[PDB]
RNA sequence: CAGAGGUGAAAUUCUUGGAUUUAUUGAAGACUAACUACUGCGAAAGCAUUUGCCAAGGACGUUUUCAUUAAUCAAGAACGAAACUAUGCCGACUAGGGAUCGGGUGGUGUUUUUUUAAUGACCCACUCGGCACCUUACGAGGAGUAUGGUCGCAAGGCUGAAACUUAAAGGAA
């Protein structure tokens, strides 16, 4: 019999009331159980008699935390789903100058939100920069493209070669002639 | 990639004759806690063969198991904890395990951190009396009161510095008037937790109160009668 | 809509893209609704004066 | 500008209107005047004395109660200083942080805060000098900082 | 009554572990891999490949005699990722499908109680 | 930034995530 | 017990002297995850585990002390691979508003606790000083086409093969 918390602060509070009887509604459908406290500003989800399933309730402690963390509920279910995955990268340690590290994350982001859009359609991803944290929910390869662009971007490559180089690979992979070759001559 | 894709290496030259089972030849242990708890028995363990019963006695003092809490006392408030155990002496398929050290597993601890609120840490060595040498981390989150509009409730350094002091006298003279097996069965049934919420009561409302893990750094000489009696001498049949 | 995004992530921390001082904050609602071809970049005679 | 610390901080005694004592103020002059005389034999700055006959026996101000400011008092008793008390006090400050470093040579903000403390230390002296308050053949120096501290 | 054992599963985004050991971590039983299991060398890190390993080490789980498994899922932790893999979902689904009891699950996840980097 | 079909998908990113309820070529 | 790492797919590499994984450790030199900001500090470069110790500084409470000692500062002295979509009219400046950080006063009920050891958290108004955030009164060449010049640019004929109508082989067909 196997359970887990997490914890939410006051906004989420609001939204988290609001959505109750959504997540409660997938979590049965699973047949899983979940509270919502407020004094405690707590969530807590637990296994049932009738589960069988430890998997998806390793899933849904995974959900619950993406929840608290403030992706909207159609985010959450989409965790829910079953080739998904959510990956939290770290990228406040790797800039000593304040200014610089701001200056890059706001670089990550891009004008107008255009490289995140950019890069999220590309990915099929779903990406939430967060302060010092940088929070992302997808299919397996796209958590491991975007970790290693969000982390050059840190350092001081561009995301507009990373999306260039994404979009190259795309095209190749797409046209199957060559399925054995370096394509380093193709990369820029 | 067992078949034809990947390259020969040096590898597969001669490999020896998977013959033997050593499953075959194992043996199966039991192996129980000490009095502290309540359910004495947890489990089984296995040992190559008794050829060397040296090496049944050798590997099995080395062995180091751990458990949850929850099996270990039959209760699912302390299931979220997790403890360690060190094998001592072993008579008639019995292990007879003596306490190694205790943990918060990340979990708990994941869950325990808010946001907008005070962390505070202390560890300390001690001496107890049982001439156990060993170190203890009590964490401890400070919350807002009901009387608040305050988002969030920091700490002061002074304060933080001043608890911080008082939880380290707290641990000294708690474990310094106890022994070890007072000392486990206190950190068991939450006794430490209350009386360090009580003793700060004054000087910053805390929260969360917590002895999260306890280590052990050097064990005194070994004593196979005190451990028996910790726990609580056979004829054999005279075959011919 | 726009305050209350702002504020959302303002609120929640979630770094976005510097909008200039004057116009709207494009989000996915007002490219998918289309409504700039209604309302405009921003108040053109608050821009003047 | 509160000088080489740039906050604007204001915070400070203000004074009353009235230039006299309260009324139920009942000590005699003189015996204030013996009060201070003893504490300055005892050793006591005059800003301590201040202090003390401010806190202890309901003195509201020196500059009131007696017709001179204390350390008038104290050169009319004989007991002037030989440098003005805050300059002394600079001094041991230097001193304090000229040894400081001397054990402990890598605290280059405190270099910089001794920087401050000559800068303003020189200043007091030249205003001191242009009264002729101090004599005017005098420095400052770490020889006339240890020969005048120790 | 009930035979436990531990069993660690390493979850990579490349290659994936069961693997069953007695309670006290000395003595392992079985331990197999999707590089070991499939022949296409990327598909080793497929669902499918996990559950045919978890099959295999069922297979001598239930020869030994462990029926009950204290599970410890892990991921590569550290510096890189700290997330589960295909396999270690899969794996532990493929177990409770061949019905070796769960006794208990959690994460255990290598995590840095500080980095291992440079800052620039 | 000189390149010319890059920049565009960048400027059409926000339409074509919008109006897919991948296709850039 | 046979692969492991890796990648879009490879490969380099490690691997019966048992790698990767397992449990117990020990050593090694790094960095202080989460708590982490809306804020903290210092002149700036910069600053995060515990804890003494030396040594300095800010804001505040002061009916203490000095009596114009100061301002801005050309000099001089102190300290020290990046870049890649950012930009707000400015100033002798008026009323400010919420929220926060550091002191201070006053009320006031809860939490606290009681001759022993610290009279501390919270709410509240007034208050100075600081990071900020939001409102406000008022002010002294590029475009692009056109070229009877100059200066460069460089053109075709199957290959051979040219003084030879010349071979094999080749190209197209």
């Amino acid at each position: 019999e196997s359970s887990f918390m997490t914890l939410f602060p006051k906004y989420r509070e609001s939204y988290l009331k609001t959505i109750w009887n959504d997540v409660t509604r997938a979590l049965d459908k699973h047949n899983i159980a979940c509270v919502l406290d407020l004094v405690e500003g707590s969530m807590t989800v637990k296994t049932t008699r009738k589960t069988y399933d430890p998997a998806i309730i390793l899933k849904a402690r995974d959900l619950i935390k993406l929840l608290a963390r403030s992706v909207p509920f159609p985010q959450a279910v989409k965790i829910l789903q079953d080739d998904m995955a959510c990956d939290v990268i770290k990228i406040g340690n790797f800039v000593t100058n304040k200014e610089r590290f701001v200056k890059r994350r706001q670089r990550l982001v891009g004008p107008n939100g255009n490289t995140l859009k950019a890069l999220e359609l590309l990915t099929k991803c779903y990406i939430l920069v967060q302060g010092n944290t940088v929070s992302a929910m997808g299919p397996f390869k796209g958590l491991k493209e975007v970790r290693r662009v969000v982390e050059d971007c840190m350092k001081n490559i561009h995301p507009i070669y990373h999306i260039k180089e994404l979009m190259i690979k795309r095209e190749l992979a797409k046209r199957p002639e060559l399925a054995n070759e370096d394509w380093s001559r193709f990369l820029p | 990639a067992v078949g034809k894709n990947k390259r020969l290496s040096k590898g597969k030259k001669g490999q020896k004759k998977r013959v033997v089972d050593p499953f075959t030849r194992k043996e199966w242990f039991d192996i129980k806690a000490p009095s502290t708890f309540e359910n004495r028995n947890v489990g089984k363990t296995l040992v190559n063969k008794s050829t060397g019963l040296k090496s049944a006695s050798d590997a099995l003092k080395g062995r180091v198991v751990e458990v949850c809490l929850a099996d270990l006392q039959g209760s699912e408030d302390h299931s979220f904890r997790k403890i360690k155990l060190r094998v001592d002496e072993v008579q008639g398929k019995n292990l007879l395990t003596n306490f190694h050290g205790m943990d918060f597993t990340t979990d708990k601890l994941r869950s325990m951190v808010r946001k907008w609120q005070t962390l505070i840490e202390a560890n300390v060595t001690v001496k107890t009396s049982d001439d156990y040498v060993l170190r203890i981390f009590a964490i401890a989150f400070t919350r807002k009161q009901a009387n608040q509009v305050k988002r969030h409730s920091y700490a002061q350094s002074s304060h933080i510095r001043a608890i911080r002091k008082v939880i380290s006298e707290i641990l000294t003279k708690e474990v310094q008037g106890s022994t070890l097996a007072q000392l486990t069965s206190k950190l068991i049934p939450e006794v430490i937790n209350k009386e360090i919420e009580n003793a700060t009561k004054d000087i910053f409302p805390l929260q969360n109160i917590h002895v999260r893990k306890v280590k052990l750094l050097k064990q005194p000489k070994f004593d196979v009668g005190a451990l028996m009696a910790l726990h609580g001498e056979e004829k054999g049949k005279k075959v011919t | 809509r726009i305050k209350k995004y702002e504020q959302e992530a303002a609120e929640g921390g979630i770094v976005l893209s510097k909008v200039k001082k004057g116009q709207f904050r494009k989000i996915e609602s007002t490219y998918k609704k289309d409504i700039e071809r209604r309302i405009g970049g921003s108040i053109k005679a608050r821009d003047k004066e | 500008g509160r000088m080489h610390s740039a906050g604007k901080g204001i915070s400070s005694s203000a004074i009353p209107y009235s230039r006299n004592a309260p009324a139920w103020f009942k000590l005699s002059s003189e015996s204030v005047i013996e009060q201070i005389v003893k504490y300055a034999r005892k050793g006591l700055t005059p800003s301590q004395i201040g202090v003390l006959l401010r806190d202890a026996h309901g003195v509201t101000q020196a500059r009131v109660i007696t017709g001179n400011k204390i350390m008038r008092i104290l050169k009319s008793n004989g007991l002037a200083p030989e440098i003005p008390e805050d300059l002394y006090y600079l001094i041991k400050k230097a001193v304090s942080v000229r040894k400081h470093l001397e054990r402990n040579r890598k605290d280059k903000d405190a270099k910089f805060r001794l920087i401050l403390i000559e800068s303003r230390i020189h200043r007091l002296a030249r205003y001191y000098r242009t009264v002729a308050v101090l004599p005017p053949n005098w420095k400052y120096e770490s020889a006339t900082a240890s020969a005048l501290v120790n | 009554s009930q035979v436990f054992g531990v069993a660690r599963i390493y979850a990579s985004f490349n290659d994936t572990f069961v693997h069953v050991t007695d309670l006290s971590g000395k003595e392992t039983i079985a331990r197999v891999t999707g590089g070991m299991k499939v022949k296409a060398d990327r598909d080793e890190s497929s669902p499918y490949a996990a559950m045919l390993a978890a099959q295999d080490v069922a297979a001598k789980c239930k020869e030994v005699g462990i029926t009950a498994v204290h599970v410890k899922i892990r991921a590569t932790g550290g510096t890189r990722t700290k997330t589960p893999g295909p396999g270690g979902q899969a794996a532990l689904r493929a177990l409770a499908r061949s019905g070796l009891r769960i006794g208990r699950i959690e994460d255990v996840t290598p995590v840095p109680s500080d980095s291992t980097r440079k800052k620039g | 930034q000189n390149d010319l079909e890059l920049q565009q998908f960048l400027r059409e990113s926000h339409l074509l995530s919008a109006f897919n309820n991948i296709v850039y070529q």
